[PDB]
Order: C-alpha cells, then structure tokens, then sequence
RNA sequence: UAAAACAUAGGUUUGUGAUGCAUCCAAGUGGUGUAUGUCGCAAACUGAUUUCUGCCCAGUGCUCUGUGAAGAGGUUCACCGGCGC
RNA sequence: GCUCUGUGAGGCGAGCUUCACUUAUCGAAUGAAGAGACCAAUGGGUUUCGCGUAGUCUGCGGGCUAUGCACCGUCUCUGAACCAAC
RNA sequence: UUACCGAAUCUUUGAACGCAAACGGCGCAUGGGAGAAAUCCCCGUGCAUGCCAUAUUUCUCAGUGUCG
C-alpha cells in the first residue's frame, strides 16, 4: 500500500519525554543607579523622565516593569541607549499622573 | 566440541562450500558501511578466542578496510630530496590491516 | 561609521574606560611601583583594530 | 618547470563554467511508462536563450503523469519549434518536428536530433545548434538502429533509444565572421574562462613545453604521444597527421 | 463520475508501487541476498540445509520437543532444595550428545546467523550414525524449547509413553536425510534462474 | 623597457561520439572543461583583409600494422610469454 | 598476466577460445513511477508438500534418473483533469 | 585581618552541545515570574551528534529476510 517511489520511515510511537533563587534578574539587577548628570537633570524637571544606567541585558520593558516595582511609577516610554562606556542608559518618562520631580527627590536625588 | 568443528571448518577456508559462504558474504558485506554493528560475531568461536563473551557490554562490529599498499600522499606524486625518498606506489604502510581496523 | 557588533563595542567600551590615569592615591600606598600607566593609549597612535 | 594551463583547467576553479544565467540542463523528459507505451502532449511554451549556448532551449511543460501537477521541461530545440507548439513524446508518438519518438520507429534517412545514445539517458547526441544526426539503418530482428552522427561518424544505438525530429535551432552561427575581439569577449563571457589564448611559443620555459628561447619556436614537435604525461601532452595530441589536408 | 486511466488523460489513483519503490538498504540487501543465493550453485554440504524435513513430519516431531521442556528457572531452584527428562538444547551440549551418541533424534535448524555453527553438524551425525533432521526454523525450535531461537535440539531419550511415537519419526526422520545421505552428500544446489527469466527463456525456446 | 611584444579577429591543424577527449586528486559510487555533446569540447600553431603558402617523410616526432625438463632440493636449463620492419 | 570470476553449451587443442546465461561487476536512468508472467517450461516444490510409469538404491521410512500426471497457474499556431463516484 | 578548607557562588563564551553568529540574535518544549488589556516581557530546565545499555510494569515499529 506504499504509493511514493520511495520509501519514508513510519511513525513510531514516541514517549513524550539549585539556587533557591533560580531567577537571578530583578528589578535590583535591571535598574542600577539614577543617572545625575545635567543632561539627565533637564529631563527630570523638563520631560518628567528619569534617566538610569540600568542592566546591559536588560531590554526596556524589563525596565518598565523594574520602574513600577523600585520606585512605584508608571513609565509612559523607556528608550534606552547602550553607553559608548558600555552601560546601558534608560530615559524612563513618567506618566504625566507621576511626577518625574517628585519621584527623583523621593529618591534621594 | 562444537568449537573444535566450528575452528577446522574455518581452517578450510577455501573449501567450495566455505569459498560460497564467504563469497556471499563479501558480496554482502560490500553493501554495507565500513563499519557495520552486529548483534552476534560471524564467527563466534574466533570472537571467543580473542575475549569476547556473549554478555552485555561486549558489542562486535565489522570494519571494512580496503586492501593493497599505501600509496604515498605527496602532492602530484613528486617527492622531494633524495632518491631513496621517492618512490609513491611501491612502499607499504607500516601498519596491520587488522590494526587499521580496529 | 556606525555599525558595530555589541560585542566590539563592549571591548572599544573596555579599552576606553582602561584609558585612563593611574589614580593619584594608588601611588601613595607602602611598597607602590607604579607612576604613570603603562598601558595608556591613543587613538591617534595604537590601533585597537575591531 | 611549473603548472601548465592546461593542466591547471582541471582544477576547475577559474576555468569552471559559468551559468548561474543557465537555465539548468537541456535534456528530454524522463523515460516514463507513458513514453514507453504512448504518448505525453506537451506544449512548447517558450524559447529561451541560455547564455553560453547556441542553440534556443524549450519550455514544453508536460502535464505530470501520476500527479495533479504540470512539469515544465527544458530540452534544446529544434528548428521550427514556436511556442504553443504541441510536442509529443512518446512511443507511438507521429512523427513531425519537435516531437521525441523511439529511434527505430524513425523512418530510415530521416534527420534527428537531441539524440538519446543510452536508452533513457535524457537525450545526448546532436544537441549543438544546427546539428542533426540522420538515421542510416535500422535492424529491427537485433533492434539497433544506425546514424550518422553530425560530425561525419556512424554510430550503432537501440532503436529504443529517443530522438527528437529535425536539424537544432540557431543552426549558422558559426558561418558569422566575429571581426572584434570584443565580440568573442561576449561569446566566452556566458561560457567559461577559456580566452583569450596566448599561444604557449609566447610563454615562458615554464610555463608550457612550447614555451621559451630567443626566436619564439616550438623545439621538438608539436605532435605529442598519446601517452604523455599531463602537462606534456600539449601540442598536436596523438595526431595522426599533421598539415592542411 | 467514471474515469478514464488512459496515458495522458485522468491522474491515475495512487496504485502500489512497492515492486519499484526505493527500499531501505536492508530491505533491498536481505531481498537481494536471498535472490543470490538461489541462483547462485550452491555446494552439497550448505544446500542440504535446502532440503529439508516434511512438515507434517516437522510438526510431529517439535510436538514431541515440546513434551520434553527443560525446567523452568522458578522449578530448577525448586527442585535443587534437595532432573525431569528433557531435549538437550544447546550447540557445545547437544555436539556431545551426538559424539556420545547418547542422542537418539537430532534436529539441526534450517537457518543460522553464521550456517558454520551447524554446517558440519550433518556430517557429524551422519558419522555417529545418529539420526537428525533439518527443520524451517531456529525459531521453531525455539519456541518448542522456550528459547526464542535453537540451533539444534537433541531427543537423547524419552519416557516409555512415547517410545514409538519417537522411533516412527526417527524413521521418518532418517528416511529422508540419514538414508539418503549418499544422495545429500551429491546435490549440489542453486542455480535456479529467476521466473523473470525462466519465463524468458520458456519463451525463446516457444519461439525456436 | 607601453614596444615591433601579448591579445585580436581571420587562418590551419590535432584529439575526441561520453566505454570519450583533455585534466585535477593522496584517496573515493571524488573533481574540471561538462548546466556540455562535433555549429561541442579539449590541444597547438599562425595572426585582419587582399594575395600566396613551392619542394623535402631521410632524421626526429606523431600515427598506423605460465608450462615442461634436470636435481634430493635450493636451483638450473627449455618453452611460451611489446618492439623491428 | 593474474585476480576480481559465476554459470550452461559447444568445438579445438594438452584449460584455451566461440556461443548463449545471469546472480558478481560495470554503465545509465530514475523522486528507484508500472519489470515479467498469466500467452506456461530441457520450471518450481512448505498447504503446491503429491501421485502414476521404467530404470536403479535403500538406514524399509523413502530416495534417485528418466517420465507423465496433477498443483504453483490466472485475468484483457498554448483549455481542463487530483483531493472516488471488494 | 591574615592563613587554610569541606559548604556554596561561579556572568558571556569555549570541546560547546537547541539553531546560529563581525547578531550580546533566534527557537521548540517545560515550569516559573511580572504584567496586562491574552498578545508582549524576563527567568529556570531540557532540546547537538555518535555510540553502548535498556524499554525491567519489556516502548512503537519496518522488511515480496525465515517461518507459522
Ligand atoms: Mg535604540
Ligand atoms: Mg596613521
Ligand atoms: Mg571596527
Ligand atoms: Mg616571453
Ligand atoms: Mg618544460
Ligand atoms: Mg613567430
Ligand atoms: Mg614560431
Ligand atoms: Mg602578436
Ligand atoms: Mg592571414
Ligand atoms: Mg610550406
Ligand atoms: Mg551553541
């Protein structure tokens, strides 16, 4: 009953087949630290957009995520630029119900 | 004695009925890879000889290797320095077939 | 020009922020050896070809 | 001495043809059971230049013969062939132009082409534009048919063999003078990397046996044996005369 | 909805094409290696494995194998606490049993991985003057002592209930193999041709 | 050293029907011309056209036309196995 | 040259070639895509395994050579197309 | 703080092996996470080839191989 010139194989039945925090990002290791130069000063007060160097590997709505849970504010945007250091560098904007300003002083800044 | 049967037939190799049973065999054996598994050796009183028991573990393959003298692998077949040194077809592989086999 | 695999420009990164002045208090330690960097490089001179 | 070039074209690096505009090969249609007990209509669809060859290239596109798919088939063709021409490959196919019928039921002096030397081998002999080979025999209590193929050159087949009917297409080609050495620049450019020649008198001692000395002139003649090693078998090779005829 | 099937009209339904499908390279090689054998000259020592015990005598005989199991592994411990008539089976136990001659019928398979293992096992037994025979299948054997293959069984005796049952086919037996054995020792085998061309040839001799 | 050389078109010649020809590879159911098929391919010489390519095949090149015997044996002797013309 | 290298029929000569054969081997084609047969044998033998004839042989069970029965074995100058109506 | 050593930690890679790779790229499956009007996003683990063993409650199969 084969009906192909060549012979193909059957199917076969086939059987379907430590650390205690195995998931070692987080929100501690995506956002670093607040970036306070004044580039990054003007956005604050101008574009409500906080600015961090944040992980590397992070990717931004990672960085979203990690804005919402450190610092409890919502990011409209996230777009983030790797230093010519080799750090990453988010601008976070807030949204326009989160201040930028008053959740930079909030942060120690 | 089984084995004692099984050791003289195969002292007769060139024995017509050995010479057919091998010459099948050969023909067989060509179309198939140079290394070919097998559950069981084709000779198992040889196989036992030389160690092999029929238990777990032991496995027998049949490694192909073809036959004749090395040819030399120096490029375009010139060969370089002295004329003792030359010579492409003629020397010999210093080294058993059955040790290029296993 | 612009492009660049991360990776190269993780080790242009590497080689930038390892241009650098030895730190002034490093000379200052008991024992100190060091004075200027050994290792300073210029763009204009040592190539980092990557 | 040094690598002769025409040694050095069996490496096939430099020297391989070209065709990646190919169209891929020209051949017949696979030999099958309709071929052997029928016939397959294909229509001709369209006549292709393949670059680097003289003679236009078909596109019969017979209908599959075991499934529900057409299969459009590429084969040199004969002259006479117009597009949505229908072809008909098979045994007991009519006999006209184009159409691809066993060799021994081609009438005895009949001209052929694209002709089949091994049964089923996909059409070999006669394929160059303006060639033909035509039938001088058959013989059908042995069922091998003679031909005369196109350089003059009899030649025994099995009249099961397949041959198309008619002289290849482009046929003269050659009859037109190149004149420009531009012009033979364009004809190789599609074929391989065969020219310019230098002739191997204006080489180098080592570079080809030719080559070498003051006035440029072969030494030794240029009729070399048959059995000379690659690399010396330059010159006029295993001739068995030389001189203009 | 009637379709025609003639060339170059309706897509014929997908006939079988398994006499022409490419098979895997083992399918190919043991269909290859059992056309080549046939037709091949076999000699007279590996066709008498050709020949072969009647079935109906075959059948009688793995019966009477099949009366004389040897035990169990969960009864031979069972027993041993302090054996029970049984074939031999074995190839080392049942070549004593013929050079001993205690073995009254044996049965050398047809089939052997290596024939080498049992191929002088006729010549053996033809020369202690035991009867034997050769039956289908070293798994018949097999499934008559449990094993899933044997290459020979030995019937070196048998309770008085089966006396003649044995001896009928040890005559049976040796009427086809150990009497003739001027005749086995004689034919050499093979060389049949393919019906392919034995039709071929029926022809060009219809046409002569 | 830009030529007068190489190329060139044109000319001729040689091989060759795929078991091929040339040819690569240490090696192979490996490779290149060849996705080709004599209006093709491979090899050479000459060097557009016009015109003509005489005589020489001597040389050279190319082409073509194991088994017995002796011996104790090692062995030995003998017979059969591409050239020359 | 040997080997690869088998098989039948010859003839010649003291294992050599013709001729067929085909399973090695080789080449080709192919997506291994339709080979042969049924048309019947100087064919086969495990469901066909068996009978009958003459010759010979016998481990008395049958064998073997020839031979004929059976049985293996038998059917008939560009269109569209598939996804079936035992 | 030093010294030593058991417990761990050991990023990207690399034989490197899920697939790639001048790509800090991309999978399939499994579990988790955040999250969110699910889609997206992060994470863990498995997933190379070859071979041996085994199918221990004996996996599913293929062969005009051998038979029955
Ligand atoms: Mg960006
Ligand atoms: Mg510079
Ligand atoms: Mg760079
Ligand atoms: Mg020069
Ligand atoms: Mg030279
Ligand atoms: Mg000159
Ligand atoms: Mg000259
Ligand atoms: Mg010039
Ligand atoms: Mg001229
Ligand atoms: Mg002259
Ligand atoms: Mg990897």
């Amino acid at each position: 009953a084969y009906t192909r010139p060549q012979f193909r194989r059957p199917h076969t039945y086939r059987r379907p087949s430590m650390s205690a925090i195995s998931n070692k990002w987080d929100a501690f290791r995506v956002i670093r630290y607040p970036l306070t130069t004044d580039k990054a000063m003007k956005k604050i007060e101008e574009n409500n957009t906080l600015t961090f160097i944040v992980d590397s590997n992070a990717n931004k709505t990672e960085i979203k995520k990690a804005m919402r849970k450190l610092y409890q504010v919502k990011a409209v945007k996230v777009n983030t630029l790797i230093r010519p250091d080799g750090l990453k560098k988010a601008y976070i904007r807030l949204s326009a119900s989160y201040d930028a300003l008053e959740t930079a002083n909030k942060m120690g800044l | 004695g089984a084995f004692m049967y099984l050791n003289e037939l195969w002292k007769k190799k060139s024995s017509d009925v050995m010479r057919f049973i091998q010459r099948v065999r050969a023909w067989e054996f060509r179309h198939q890879h140079t290394v070919v598994r097998l559950r069981r050796p084709t000779r198992p009183e040889k196989a036992r000889m030389l160690g092999y028991k029929t238990k777990q573990g032991f496995s027998v393959f049949r490694v192909r290797v073809r036959r004749g003298g090395r040819k030399r692998p120096v490029h375009k077949g010139i060969t370089y320095g002295k004329p003792k040194t030359s010579g492409v077809l003629g020397v010999k592989l210093n080294k058993n077939s059955r040790a290029i086999a296993e | 020009g612009r492009f660049k695999p991360l990776a190269i420009k993780k080790k242009y990164a590497k080689k930038l922020k390892q241009n650098r002045p030895v730190p002034y208090w490093i000379r200052l330690r008991t024992g100190n050896r060091i004075k200027w960097n050994e290792k300073r490089r210029h763009w204009r001179r040592t190539k980092l070809h990557y | 001495g040094k690598t002769v070039l025409t040694c050095r074209k069996g490496n096939g690096s430099i020297y391989q043809v070209h065709g990646h505009k190919r169209l891929g090969p020209a051949k017949l249609r696979i030999l099958d059971y309709a071929e052997r007990h029928g016939f397959m209509r294909g229509v001709v669809k369209t006549i292709e230049h393949e670059p680097g060859r003289g003679a236009p290239l078909a596109r019969v596109e017979f209908r599959h013969p075991y499934k529900y798919r057409r299969v459009k088939e590429l084969m040199v063709a004969p002259e006479g062939m117009f597009t949505g021409q229908s072809v008909l490959c098979g045994v007991k196919a009519p006999l006209a132009i184009g159409n691809v019928l066993p060799l021994g039921q081609i009438t005895e002096g009949c001209i052929v082409c694209n002709v089949e030397a091994k049964v089923g081998d996909r059409g070999t002999i006669a394929r160059a534009s303006g060639d033909y080979c035509i039938i001088i025999s058959h013989n059908h209590e042995t069922g091998r048919t003679r031909l005369k193929l196109p350089s003059g050159q009899k030649k025994t087949v099995p009249s099961n063999c397949r041959a198309m009917i008619g002289i290849i297409a482009g046929g003269g080609r050659i009859e037109k003078p190149v004149l420009k050495a531009g012009n033979s620049f364009y004809r190789f450019r599609g074929k391989r990397n065969c020219w310019p020649k230098v002739r191997g008198v204006a080489r180098n001692p080592v570079e080809h046996p030719h080559g070498g000395g003051n006035h440029q002139h072969i030494g030794h003649p240029s009729t070399v044996s048959r059995h000379a090693p690659p690399g010396q078998k330059v010159g006029l090779i295993a001739a068995r005369r030389t001189g203009r005829i | 909805r009637p379709k025609n099937f003639g060339i170059g009209h309706d897509v014929p339904y997908a006939r079988d094409l398994s006499r022409f499908m490419r098979w895997p390279t083992f399918v190919t090689m043991q269909r290859k290696k059992r056309v080549l054998q046939r037709r091949l000259k076999v000699p007279p020592a590996l066709h008498q494995f050709t020949k072969v015990l009647d079935r109906s005598s075959r059948n009688e005989l793995l019966k009477l194998v099949k009366k004389y199991p040897s035990e169990t592994r969960r009864a031979r411990r069972q027993r041993l606490f302090d054996a029970p008539l049984s074939v031999v089976t074995g190839l080392q136990e049942v070549t004593r049993t013929i050079e001993k001659k205690t073995a009254r019928l044996v049965m050398i398979a047809n089939n052997v991985d290596p024939i080498e293992l049992v191929l002088w096992m006729p010549t053996l037994c033809r020369a202690n003057k035991v009867p034997y025979a050769i039956v289908k299948d070293k798994a018949r054997l097999g499934d008559a002592v449990g094993r899933k293959t044997a290459t020979c069984v030995a019937i070196t005796d048998v309770n008085a209930e089966d006396e003649a049952a044995l001896k009928n086919l040890i005559r049976s037996v040796n009427a086809r193999f150990l009497a003739r054995s001027d005749v086995i020792r004689r034919q050499w085998g093979g060389l049949q041709l393919s019906l392919r061309s034995r039709a071929e040839l029926r022809k060009k001799r219809a046409r002569n």
